[PDB]
RNA sequence: UGCUGAAAGCAUCUAAGCACGAAACUUGCCCCGAGAUGAGUUCUCCCUGACCCUUUAAGGGUCCUGAAGGAACGUUGAAGA
RNA sequence: CGAUGUCGGCUCAUCACAUCCUGGGGCUGAAGUAGGUCCCAAGGGUAUGGCUGUUCGCCAUUUAAAGUGGUACGCGAGCUGGGUUUAGAACGUCGUGAGACAGUUCGGUCCCUAUCUGCCGUGGGCGCUGGAGAACUGAGGGGGGCUGCUCCUAGUACGAGA
RNA sequence: GUGAAGAGGGAAACAACCCAGACCGCCAGCUAAGGUCCCAAAGUCAUGGUUAAGUGGGAAACGAUGUGGGAAGGCCCAGACAGCCAGGAUGUUGGCUUAGAAGCAGCCAUCAUUUAAAGAAAGCGUAAUAGCUCACUGGUCGAGUCGGCCUGCGCGGAAGA
C-alpha cells in the first residue's frame, strides 16, 4: 500500500468519463479511449481517481496500484505524450506512412508493408525516424518492438528499427 | 535406354565406327538418354588414320535412336540404330566433317547455340 | 548452450530472468553463455 | 455465374506451321434453362437448378422432378443442383445460351468416373504383385488384407486396401479453350478430357489463374 | 519473440491484462460418410373401412375397398463374381 | 520337455528418439559464400550395385540427402528356405577309437481341404413411433507435404579483391 | 509368527500383512481393524494447524528474492532496504618478475589528502586521454530490510519403447 489510495490529480480539462467497471478518457494530445476492469474498482470526482477492493475478491490494494499506474500513463498520453526514440538504421533503409500503413525498405524482396492497430497513428519527420502516436502505453511499445522484431541487428551488422538507446553489442574483428 | 560401360555407335567421319560411353549427364536424376541429349564418351581403339587419339575423352549428341523424337512434328519420327555425333570437348562443335543423314530440328534446344551453322535439319 | 541441472548464480554482469519454465542470464562479458537453467 | 453441360464428341488436329498438328477435343452443349433457385426459405442451404437433361420417362425417378418450375416439365439424365455461393441472382428464371458463353477464353470442366476393372489393389493404387517363378504357389496376385501382429490386442486400417474405384466426380480447374461454333454448339479444347464418345461432361468460365 | 506492470516503491514475457509464433494441429478444396441408435435437417409423395371375437388405453378374424411404394419377367448393359 | 518353426531375404503395419536434407532461432578462435556447432521440433523426404546366407566393415557410383532403436530378437496357416545343431560325404588334421572340428566345404524335402472372431466387398434384416421416394449438414475417414538449377531480389549486403 | 491344511470383516486384482476366528436358525442386535464427497453404506462434520503446487497422486543430487510458528545477529526512525538526484578527484608513474599492467594473465605488498564527497581496490573502457556501473558519501520519500538458524510446508531439477 503505496500508491494505491494516490488520488492521481489530473489537470483542467481532463473529465475522465467513468460508468461502473468503464472508464474512458480524451485531451488535446489524445483521441477518445476506453478501458475495463473487474478486479477493483474506481470511483472519481472533479479531479481525484480513486481504485480499491472489491466483495469477494482478495488482496485488492496489490492490483488497484497496477490499475492506477495503467490509466495515470493515459492522463499524460491525451494531454501531452511521450518524446520521440524510435530511429531505423541500415544503408538504402527508410520509412514512409500512407493513412494506417508504414512502407519500410529492409533490404527484402517485399518493403514490409505494416498495418498499425486501433487507437495508433505514425509519422516519419524524416526517412530514418519513426513517431508512434496514441492514447495507451502499450501500443506504442507493442508496435515499437514488432517493427524492431524485423530481421533484428545482427551481430557485425548493427542494422534495422533502434531505440535512442546504445546497447552494449558491438563486433569489430577477425577477417579470414 | 542408352547405357554407360556400353559401346555407341559414330554418326560422322574420323572418330572411330564404335565408342564407350561412361555418363549419361543431363536432367535431374536421370538414368536415360535420347534424341538430342548429351554423352560423355572415352576412346581405346581411336583408329588412327582419323583425327581423335587413343586413350581420351571426348562430347558427344544422340543423333539416331529406335524411339526417336516424340513431341515437335505431329509424328513420332524413329531412326535406325542407337547412333551420335562427336563435338569437341571444351570449345563445341563436330570433330568429324560427314554427318550421316538428315539429323533433327529437335537438336535446336537450349544447350546449343552454334550448332545452327552446320547443314543439316539443325 | 548447456543445459545443466542447478545452476548458482554469482554475477553482477548477468541481469538473469526466468519464463516458461527456463532462465536467461542476459550476460555483455561473453554472451555467448546461454544454459538455460538457474 | 454461368454454366453449361455437353457429351464428348471425339478428337480433331488444328495444325501449326511448327509441324505440330495439336490434339483437340470436341464437345457439344446444351443450352441451360435456368428455371429456379433454393435461397435460405427453411434449412441454411443455397442451390441453383439448371437441369437441362430431358429423357422420355416410364422410368426416370419421380421426387428428383417432383418441385419443377411453372414451365414444360423435362426431367432424367441431368439434375445438377451442386451448391451456390455469393450469387445473388434472380429466384424464378435466368436461362440461358452459347451466344453469353462464345468471348470464353479458358474453362473449369467436371465428370464421372467408371471402374478400373476389378480395382481391388492392383488397378487401385498401381500396385506391384508377387512372382510366381522359382517360388510361390496360389498366392501372386490374391488382393490381401489389413494383416499385422496381434501384440496390441487392436486392429490398425494403415496398409491400402482392397476396394472398389470410380462411381464419383472427377474435375479440371482450368483448360484453354480452341475453337467455337453458338450455331452448332460446339466448344472445342485444348488436349484431352476425361471418358470416350458421348460421355457426359459439365463445362463453366475457369475462376483459377 | 514480445508489450505494459505488481508480488520485490527497482527490475520482471504473469500476478490482473493485451499482441504475436511451425513445415505440424483445427480447417480450405476433392472423394467417402447419419448403423453419427448422439437416431440431426429438408424437399417430395400417398392411404379417411364395417362387423364380430378375446378383458383390452391392446390384439385376433372375415369380408369391403385400395394408395405412395415394393416384388419381378428376359431383351440385356461400361451394373458386371 | 504332455511339441513356442529359429537367423538372412521378398512383402507390410505400429510406437519412439539426444537428427542424415528439410522447419523455427542462436554461437564461434563467424566479415561475406559454404561446411561446422548448439536448442526446440520426429510433420515432410528416407539410394543402389559389389564381397556374404546376412550384418559389421570394406568397395563402386549417384544425391537436396543417403539417421536409428523398440514391437514374441515385429509378421514362415502371405512367400522363400541360403545361415544354423542329430540323413549323407569329402579335403585336411588329430586320438588307442566309435569319430571330432568357427577347420572348411557340398548337401540334408518348414507343412496346411480356414470351423469361429477380425478385414474387404456385397446381399438380407431391424430401431428411429403412419408408411415410402430423394437430398442437405458433417461426428469421422482418405488426399495434403520433400528438393536442385535458373530468372527476380542483386553482382545489392560483406569483402583490396577473389 | 503366518499361510501351508481357515469361512467372515479390511487392503484395486498379489497364500503371507491387520482385525477376529467360521455347529445351525431368526420379519433381531453390538462392536473390532477399517471407513464415512461421487462411484460404494456412514461427516462434502465440528475444531485447531500448515501448505497455493493445482499439489498430494513415483524419485536422488541440487539450485532459486514461494510461506506460517519460534529464537537471535547486521542496519534503523535526522531515519534503514529498494529508488531518483549528485560525485566518479589529488599526493601516485603500483612495488616484485618481465614479455607484460592505468588494482584487474604470475607474485603481494601498504599510507594519507582536498572535501559537503569519491577504493594502491570491485569490474570495465583504451593507444592513452575521455568515460561508465559500483564501493564510499551527501540530498530526499518513509518501516521494516538483509543473510543465516530451529521447527514444518511449496517449486522444478526429471530422456524411449
Amino acid at each position: 500500500s503505496r500508491v494505491a489510495k494516490a488520488p492521481v490529480v489530473v489537470p483542467a480539462g481532463v473529465d475522465v468519463k467513468i460508468n461502473g467497471q468503464v472508464i474512458t478518457i480524451k485531451g488535446k494530445n489524445g483521441e477518445l479511449t476506453r478501458t475495463l476492469n473487474d478486479a477493483v474498482e474506481v470511483k472519481h470526482a472533479d479531479n481525484t481517481l480513486t481504485f480499491g477492493p472489491r466483495d469477494g475478491y482478495a488482496d485488492g490494494w496489490a492490483q488497484a496500484g497496477t490499475a492506477r499506474a495503467l490509466l495515470n500513463s493515459m492522463v499524460i498520453g491525451v494531454t501531452e505524450g511521450f518524446t520521440k526514440k524510435l530511429q531505423l538504421v541500415g544503408v538504402g533503409y527508410r520509412a514512409a506512412v500512407k493513412g494506417n500503413v508504414i512502407n519500410l525498405s529492409l533490404g527484402f524482396s517485399h518493403p514490409v508493408d505494416h498495418q498499425l492497430p486501433a487507437g495508433i497513428t505514425a509519422e516519419c519527420p524524416t526517412q530514418t525516424e519513426i513517431v508512434l502516436k496514441g492514447a495507451d502505453k502499450q501500443v506504442i511499445g507493442q508496435v515499437a518492438a514488432d517493427l524492431r522484431a524485423y530481421r533484428r541487428p545482427e551481430p557485425y551488422k548493427g542494422k534495422g528499427v533502434r531505440y535512442a538507446d546504445e546497447v552494449v553489442r558491438t563486433k569489430e574483428a577477425k577477417k579470414k | 535406354m542408352i547405357q554407360e560401360q556400353t559401346m555407341l555407335n559414330v554418326a560422322d567421319n574420323s572418330g572411330a565406327r564404335r565408342v564407350m560411353c561412361i555418363k549419361v549427364l543431363g536432367g535431374s536424376h536421370r538414368r536415360y538418354a535420347g534424341v538430342g541429349d548429351i554423352i560423355k564418351i572415352t576412346i581405346k581403339e581411336a583408329i588412327p588414320r582419323g583425327k581423335v587419339k587413343k586413350g581420351d575423352v571426348l562430347k558427344a549428341v544422340v543423333v539416331r535412336t529406335k524411339k526417336g523424337v516424340r513431341r515437335p512434328d505431329g509424328s513420332v519420327i524413329r531412326f535406325d540404330g542407337n547412333a551420335c555425333v562427336l563435338l569437341n570437348n571444351n570449345s563445341e562443335q563436330p570433330i568429324g566433317t560427314r554427318i550421316f543423314g538428315p539429323v533433327t530440328r529437335e537438336l535446336r534446344s537450349e544447350k546449343f547455340m552454334k550448332i545452327i551453322s552446320l547443314a543439316p535439319e539443325v | 548452450m548447456k543445459v545443466r541441472a542447478s545452476v548458482k548464480k554469482l554475477c553482477r554482469n548477468c541481469k538473469i530472468v526466468k519464463r516458461d519454465g527456463v532462465i536467461r542470464v542476459i550476460c555483455s562479458a561473453e554472451p555467448k553463455h546461454k544454459q538455460r537453467q538457474g | 455465374m454461368i454454366g453449361l453441360v455437353g457429351k464428348k464428341v471425339g478428337m480433331t488436329r488444328i495444325f501449326t506451321e511448327d509441324g505440330v498438328s495439336i490434339p483437340v477435343t470436341v464437345i457439344e452443349v446444351e443450352a441451360n434453362r435456368v428455371t429456379q433457385v433454393k435461397d435460405l426459405a427453411n434449412d441454411g442451404y443455397r442451390a441453383i437448378q439448371v437441369t437441362t437433361g430431358a429423357k422420355k420417362a416410364n422410368r426416370v425417378t419421380k421426387p428428383e422432378a417432383g418441385h419443377f418450375a411453372k414451365a414444360g416439365v423435362e426431367a432424367g439424365r441431368g439434375l445438377w443442383e451442386f451448391r451456390l455461393a455469393e450469387g445473388e441472382e434472380f429466384t424464378v428464371g435466368q436461362s440461358i445460351s452459347v451466344e453469353l458463353f462464345a468471348d470464353v477464353k479458358k474453362v473449369d470442366v467436371t465428370g464421372t468416373s467408371k471402374g478400373k476393372g476389378f480395382a481391388g489393389t492392383v488397378k487401385r493404387w498401381n500396385f506391384r504383385t508377387q512372382d510366381a517363378t522359382h517360388g510361390n504357389s496360389l498366392s501372386h496376385r490374391v488382393p490381401g488384407s489389413i494383416g499385422q501382429n496381434q501384440t496390441p490386442g487392436k486392429v490398425f486400417k494403415g496398409k491400402k486396401m482392397a476396394g472398389q474405384m470410380g462411381n464419383e466426380r472427377v474435375t479440371v480447374q482450368s483448360l484453354d479453350v480452341v475453337r467455337v461454333d453458338a450455331e452448332r454448339n460446339l466448344l472445342l479444347v485444348k488436349g484431352a478430357v476425361p471418358g470416350a464418345t458421348g460421355s457426359d461432361l459439365i463445362v463453366k468460365p475457369a475462376v483459377k489463374a
